């Protein structure tokens, strides 16, 4: 699991006994396998309508309200939310992470100092006869 | 399910005081 | 498992791609000596103990360019056999770099090149990197090119070349090796993109604020955009390109190959985070007059296809916001046989920057690769300065000295006056 | 460089194929380029 | 019990159907693994009509994956429900098709289908009553363009009595973004008028207008696009896998839509398309859908057909409704737009109604339009052709590989034949 | 009750009997020790037709071991189940047969079958109710295909009401592994078609090519490929040694699958194979198994099957499983493909079912086959001898052993006659 | 238990097994004082009570200067000191001397140790000979020890490792004749002769390598690599062993033609081992290419005949074939009409051992080709042309005729090499 900190995305590669990929480099959803919600639920700002003159720029033209009336509450995996042996719900699938990189120890006791990081394990001859000499 | 003879040697051989049944 | 092959010739062509692998190690995080502390494939293979080779062939019959990369900090980097060297240059020398010196290790590069070629599952292009003016540039590319050309059949074959330019140039035998080199990029090259040192030098200056600049800045900047047009083919994106569809997409005369290169956003650091970079600004930066990558005014000419490569966080639609934008525009002149001409690309990795270097980290860029008609007023102003060579007989007799003829200099000449008119029967309207 | 370099350091040798001048190289014979010029070097 | 063939070619066929597989797992409650988990049994009373079981309780689905680059196959497999896929199914050549019709019709797609058409077989015998295909291309591209057209050439001569769902994305005029799509799209309507019994047309334009007006989204990326694509490609085929009160299946769609043999294109919409803001505050009833319906902003086609008249036109309900308000509502928007329906066909709109919403709405609809407006997409696509032909450009790249001067003549007259039609039958 | 007895003659035929008596040891839970280790009590019901009892309860194989370079007994003794085979069926040369018929026949291979064949009448008078023999070698080299069929005249000469079971694995083109093979090839086809009622054709070039589409793994060694060999050993007998509802020996696979004297020449099969990540996907059922039985990627010789018609198919089922799919998917691929089987005589297909699967599987299928596209397996050799015996060329190394010339013409006769009969009858 | 006898005659052939021997047993682990610090190491040592193990060759030559040099030196306490044999007067490049007045004072003794160390070995495979043509022993006192072995010995398989004089570069002047007079027993008394060229190896060390200037210890270490993998499958395991006869079979069709080449790959040096990925089908690949061959002939103007590889170490047999499939389909590389299968495999698990400082990498696999080619009537032609001009002269005749050779018997050797010539143009021709 590569866990981006620019973007705050999750990728995961997978081990064969090479890499292929097993998921995408996206934003990974925390709680329960979720539902793909109608078009336009998703959005990141709240506008209240366009302009109503015909001849506008099509980026600038929405104004934007005060009250976000529609919030789904989606939330995400963080650096906060994951760390060193913590089952994981990736789209369903039950995973546990139980060791980590130096850079990622590092990072970790610089940012929230935590200092210990301990790696979770996972894993005549025949009798004889008298007729001769031994 | 949705909702959830032991011996060639021994029985050819050795039965003076054991029968078929015996064995 | 789509590869591509790389043959850096001349000194032009091995100082360029000093910097080129200096920014692929970079980007990919390779270090120098080959090993770490799936996109390798395209340019890297990996070897049993776990090293990173490239797949480049470093050829030229002067040493002394060879051994400063033998000797220099990427010596772990290279296999001992690809870096193939000579005995004498070319000297500035069509005759000599083509029919006498050129002959005698041009077995040795066809058999590295069979050798990678078979290591390759898929074989998908060349890239060759040259300069005109050179001998070397112009005599080994030339012997190059018609052998792999019959050698390999439907192979893409794109070339990077370093144009002369109008005002200034280092060498006097530059006229006669431009006009000599085509002979051979007007049957076998299929794409040879072009581009001049004042250019990049006028840039320098007004972008960058660099009150002079060396080579060293422009090998970092050329090595940028052709790490830019390769990106589809290593990283992901909403929509990729590979090899052989933006070679299609932009060539429709089997003699109309000769594009144009230009980079955007280029900034440096003082600069770039006052500005705002967004898309609709970064494409409309590309077709000022005074940013495309050669020395011509494309006011004059009209366009004839485009191909837009954005790199980094850039949203579908503010790329066809930004076309609609430019299509209303009354300087941008497209040809009235052609509707559509614009080719985009998107890909989900931002620009790095080398450290030590000039250019701002910025999320986004686009590499514009423009095939317009204004290329023609570049060529007719060195096909006039190889016509005042060509009548008072200056230095013919360094070409015929090795044993070549005097008839091949008229018969470039009426090739460079069939190139010539083809653009002014493609301008017209119908 | 690795004429000045520390003579203990592995990396004091040249590539094959280098046709840059190595001193007291002429003088050696029957070994592989990279030892012979390590030891040239040393 | 009806079985459906899926198949999946060109880079947006795959990304298209990627997001459909997405959608139907949800509203049959399966896993990304593949194991059912759901709430009501009456998901799983109809399975078998897009996916096959497996031993242990998984299951997987019935579609084709094939393109001419591996470089989209290690994307399908990198998605959310990416491992649900048959690993036998993912048949790919290795050459790019460049965007050439000939690198994927002729050259290098002439060495693949024989796999293809091997796996896309497999899965027809293994079904026991099979009833057509859905095919998801771009009539743009040189895969799902030239490949398309190829395998329903050689489906049709084998199975000739089934029925043939083709979901192209035809090209758009602003929204151009290859400089062959021309030539690419007049080259696949040859064969798409002769050997399909319905094609549905998509474009991008129209898609992104629907995402600034009717939804209002600040960054509609690929992921979000391909969902509204994808919403009416659930909805026409509910009537097969949902219980209703008025049951419509593909053929009885073809029957009632298809007056002609070559009027079969059709422009689709999605009824319930809210804003986020104006959830709570819409009144979500039958006249409220039916306005959203015949809305001129809420087709997913670059025509207006205000510049044109409507042939047939199909409206399939989801949810708890009735049939009065259905029928009235409906019939009333026949007679307010009298001029705009044909007057020599009564009743050109024919209504179904099913039992089962989609998860997380009340009600929703599908809307199926087929009108005469449907000639400007292909008579700009004719006026482009005619400029590259004039002057041969683009052109030494088809006849380098087979291809001939001769057959670009005929896919334009077979362009004029098919529009000539559409005015025809305007007046 | 009815015991087989195994025969090992060459190199490759010591590797793939030493696969074979691993695969029925774990079939029958006989760890290798000696003694047996399982649960159910029908593995001891039918012990004696592959192993015989000996005190303390430990089972020994019965089967012979024979090859002139003692090289490859080295190895059999060093293997995971090498412990279990008897030191006195263990009968050696001195000198290897340097990949020559004549050395292998004639001269070193002339003198050790008398040793050879005291061991196999001793072992034949020690079984109560003999069944037959199985024998396995190759054509290509020269002890297997020396002393193989002179060790099948020799014991048809002095059991003449039997069977034998030849599973010979013929060369391939492209994997040629030796430059003198089609002089040992169209030499023993001699020998063979003469003394054998029922010969199995398996080839390297059909294995490595299933390991790869099928298996899909990517280091096909030797350990594996006579795995994939000792999955067809194991199953074309196990109506013999277990129950079932529809039982079948091996004398009524020859009677239902050899119609004519010359006509016996088999293609075998064996159609559960799946890879490992496919696993999950793949439904294990009847219509399944019946499906890949008969495409011609399954088959473990080199020879397209629609390229001639069969003549005769025999399907030897496993597991608890139904009857009427059974008959009708039978049934079903005789009209389907009514092109592929000759017209003159109907009900091609035999179908036999037992009980119990083996370990790690639910339901198995072996498929044998008499077909008539073997007559491409045999035109390959014919045109290698031809091509070869022209210049009298790789001839010193048997003329200078005892053998006359016209035995090259004599092979060359007999086997235009046996391709002359399958093209005549096709 | 299988066991084979190797015999050294000449100043080459004892600097051969000098880098011979000392490759066995350091991949056996014996030291050099001849103790072990499980039955492989019988093929080419005995053992004794003592613990000592005891080589199974022989070497002998006409001068005591490079046999002292073997006695003094590190192997001292290895070889028998009656498997050492010596001669007071050297050959000095002539064949009468070393075939009919020195060689028959000690051909007796020879002949006593080797029927000796025959009737020590239970079980016997051949004989091996290292021996040069230019050489006066090399040439007099093998040609008389083959028609002393072939009265003895019959039907034992005798296999050679001559060293074959280059075009170009020599050390004496008078080796045409002293090699014509040599090769005119072997067409009647050997059955597998594979030769080594030197400059051959000196073009094989200068470009990849990269050893600029070799020396006899470069070359020999090399060809001592040669004989421990034609001879590694008698000695370890693998997936399918060789014998001497079975290579024997698939390589000489004919009583005249038996003259094999033989090239070894990959040879590379430690620094090139990292970079470079050394697959089964590039390890092949080198094998076909003429600039790896051992012997300076051209085998596309040749005729290729029959071709046997023997693989040692970590390969697949599936590689194998495809790396066969894909030799076969280029068409720089020909076959006669009458061999349609010119190919035979060989495996060993054991990967190559390299002496420490040697100029070979470590290997994980490795190759041996050993191709039957008529390339070489190409190089007897000239090794012809070069004799008749000298012979026209009478020049460098008159020992011939003062130490017991008639004269007549020089146009006997040409009519017969002339013949032979003769025969490889009947095999090469097609219908
Ligand atoms: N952009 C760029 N161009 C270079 C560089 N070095 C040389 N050139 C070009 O090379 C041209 C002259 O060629 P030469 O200096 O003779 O080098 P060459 O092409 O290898 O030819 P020869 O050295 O004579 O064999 C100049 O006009 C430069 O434009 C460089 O580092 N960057
Ligand atoms: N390749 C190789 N050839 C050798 C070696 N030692 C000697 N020779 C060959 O021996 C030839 C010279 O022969 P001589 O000097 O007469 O030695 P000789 O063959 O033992 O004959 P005599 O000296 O009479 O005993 C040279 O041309 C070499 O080819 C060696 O170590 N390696
Ligand atoms: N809706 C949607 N359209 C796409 C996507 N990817 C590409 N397209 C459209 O497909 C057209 C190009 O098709 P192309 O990829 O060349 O087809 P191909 O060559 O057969 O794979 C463009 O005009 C895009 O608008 C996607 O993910 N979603
Ligand atoms: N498939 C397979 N073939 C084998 C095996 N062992 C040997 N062979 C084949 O046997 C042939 C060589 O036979 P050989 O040992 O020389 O026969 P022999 O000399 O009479 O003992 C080669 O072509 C191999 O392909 C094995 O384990 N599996
Ligand atoms: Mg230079
Ligand atoms: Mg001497």
């Amino acid at each position: 699991l590569h866990y981006f900190l620019c973007d705050d995305t999750i990728e995961i590669k997978e081990l064969l006994p090479a890499l292929k990929m097993f998921l995408r480099r996206s934003k990974l959803p925390k709680n329960c396998p979720p539902r793909v919600y109608q078009p336009g639920q998703i959005t990141d700002r709240a506008v209240l309508n366009s302009y109503g003159d015909f001849i506008k720029n099509q980026a600038d033209g929405y104004l934007f309200d005060r009250y976000k009336l529609g919030k789904v509450d989606q939330e995400f995996y963080k650096d906060s939310d994951l760390s060193l042996g913590v089952t994981i719900n990736v789209w369903g699938r039950k995973v546990l992470l139980y060791d980590c990189d130096e850079f990622t120890k590092s990072y970790y006791k610089s940012k929230y100092g935590i200092e210990n990081f301990t790696s979770v394990s996972c894993k005549k001859f025949p009798p004889y006869n008298g007729f001769g000499s031994e | 399910e949705f909702g959830q003879g032991h011996t060639f040697g021994h029985l050819t051989h050795d039965a003076l005081g054991l029968s078929t049944f015996q064995k | 498992m789509r590869e591509c092959i790389s043959i850096h010739v001349g000194q032009a062509g091995v100082q360029i791609g000093n910097a080129c692998w200096e920014l692929y190690c970079l980007e990919h995080g390779i270090q120098p000596d080959g090993q770490m502390p799936d996109s390798f494939n395209t340019f890297f293979s990996e070897t049993g103990a776990g090293k990173h080779v490239p797949r480049a062939v470093f050829v030229d019959l002067e040493p002394t360019v060879i051994d400063e990369v033998r000797t220099g900090t990427y010596r772990q980097l290279f296999h001992p056999e690809q870096l193939i060297t000579g005995k004498e240059d070319a000297a500035n020398n069509y005759a000599r770099g083509h029919y006498t010196i050129g002959k005698e290790i041009i077995d040795l590069v066809l058999d590295r090149i069979r050798k990678l070629a078979d290591q390759c599952t898929g074989l998908q292009g060349f890239l060759v990197f040259h300069s005109f003016g050179g001998g070397t540039g112009s005599g080994f590319t030339s012997l190059l090119m018609e052998r792999l050309s019959v050698d390999y059949g439907k192979k893409s074959k794109l070339e990077f070349s370093i144009y002369p330019a109008p005002q200034v140039s280092t060498a006097v035998v530059e006229p006669y090796n431009s006009i000599l080199t085509t002979h051979t990029t007007l049957e076998h090259s299929d794409c040879a993109f072009m581009v001049d040192n004042e250019a990049i030098y006028d840039i320098c200056r007004r972008n960058l604020d660099i009150e002079r600049p060396t080579y060293t800045n422009l090998n970092r900047l050329i090595g940028q955009i052709v790490s830019s047009i390769t990106a589809s083919l290593r990283f992901d994106g909403a929509l990729n390109v590979d090899l052989t569809e933006f070679q299609t997409n932009l060539v429709p005369y089997p003699r109309i190959h000769f594009p144009l290169a230009t980079y955007a956003p280029v900034i440096s650091a003082e600069k770039a985070y006052h500005e705002q970079l967004s898309v609709a600004e970064i494409t409309n930066a590309c077709f000022e007059p005074a940013n495309q990558m050669v020395k011509c005014d494309p006011r004059h000419g009209k366009y004839m296809a485009c191909c837009l490569l954005y790199r980094g966080d850039v949203v579908p639609k503010d790329v066809n916001a930004a076309i609609a934008t430019i299509k209303t525009k009354r300087t941008i002149q497209f040809v009235d046989w052609c509707p559509t001409g614009f080719k985009v690309g998107i890909n989900y990795q931002p620009p790095t920057v080398v450290p030590g270097g000039d250019l701002a980290k910025v999320q986004r860029a686009v590499c514009m690769l423009s095939n317009t008609t204004a290329i023609a007023e570049a060529w007719a102003r060195l096909d006039h300065k190889f016509d005042l060579m060509y009548a008072k007989r200056a230095f013919v007799h360094w070409y015929v000295g090795e044993g070549m003829e005097e008839g091949e200099f008229s018969e470039a000449r009426e090739d460079m006056a069939a190139l010539e008119k083809d653009y002014e029967e493609v301008g017209v309207d119908s | 460089s690795p004429y000045s370099m520390d003579d203990r350091d592995p990396r004091k040798f040249f590539m094959s194929g280098f046709t840059g001048y190595v001193p007291c190289a002429r003088f050696l014979f029957g070994s592989s380029f990279p030892v012979l010029t390590n030891q040239a070097l040393q | 019990m009806r079985e459906i063939v899926h198949l999946q070619a060109g880079q947006c066929g795959n990304q298209i159907g990627a997001k459909f597989w997405e959608v139907i797992s949800d509203e049959h409650g399966i896993d990304p693994t593949g194991t059912y988990h759901g709430d009501s049994d009456l998901q799983l009373e109809r399975i078998n009509v897009y996916y096959n079981e497996a031993t242990g309780g998984k299951y997987v689905p019935r579609a084709v994956l094939v393109d001419l680059e591996p470089g989209t196959m290690d994307s399908v497999r990198s998605g959310p429900f990416g491992q649900i896929f048959r690993p036998d199914n993912f048949v790919f050549g290795q050459s790019g098709a460049g965007n050439n019709w000939a690198k994927g019709h002729y050259t290098e797609g002439a060495e693949l289908v024989d796999s293809v058409l091997d796996v896309v077989r497999k899965e027809a015998e293994s079904c026991d009553c099979l009833q057509g295909f859905q095919l998801t291309h771009s009539l743009g591209g040189g895969t799902g363009s030239g490949m398309g057209t190829l395998l329903i050439s050689k489906i049709r001569e084998e199975y000739p009595d089934r029925i043939m769902n083709t979901f192209s994305v035809v090209p758009s005029p602003k929204v151009s973004d290859t400089v062959v799509e021309p030539y690419n799209a007049t080259l696949s309507v040859h064969q798409l008028v002769e050997n399909t019994d319905e094609t549905y047309c998509i474009d991008n334009e129209a898609l992104y207008d629907i995402c600034f007006r009717t939804l209002k989204l600040t960054t509609p990326t690929y992921g979000d696009l391909n969902h509204l694509v994808s919403a009416t490609m659930s909805g026409v085929t509910t009537c097969l896998r949902f219980p209703g009160q008025l049951n419509a299946d593909l053929r009885k769609l073809a029957v009632n839509m298809v007056p002609f043999p070559r009027l079969h294109f059709f422009m689709p919409g999605f009824a319930p398309l809210t804003s986020r803001g104006s959830q709570q505050y819409r009144a979500l009833t039958v006249p409220e859908l039916t306005q959203q319906m015949f809305d001129a902003k809420n087709m997913m086609a670059a025509c207006d057909p205000r510049h044109g008249r409507y042939l047939t036109v199909a409206a399939v309900f989801r949810g708890r409704m009735s049939m009065k308000e259905v029928d009235e509502q409906m019939l009333n928007v026949q007679n307010k737009n009298s001029s705009y329906f044909v007057e020599w066909i009564p009743n050109n709109v024919k209504t179904a109604v099913c039992d089962i919403p989609p998860r997380g709405l009340k009600m929703s609809a599908t809307f199926i339009g087929n009108s005469t407006a449907i000639q400007e997409l292909f008579k700009r696509i004719s006026e482009q052709f005619t400029a590259m032909f004039r002057r041969k450009a683009f052109l030494h790249w088809y006849t380098g590989e087979g291809m001939d001067e001769m057959e670009f003549t005929e896919a334009e007259s077979n362009m004029n034949d098919l529009v000539s039609e559409y005015q025809q039958y305007q007046d």
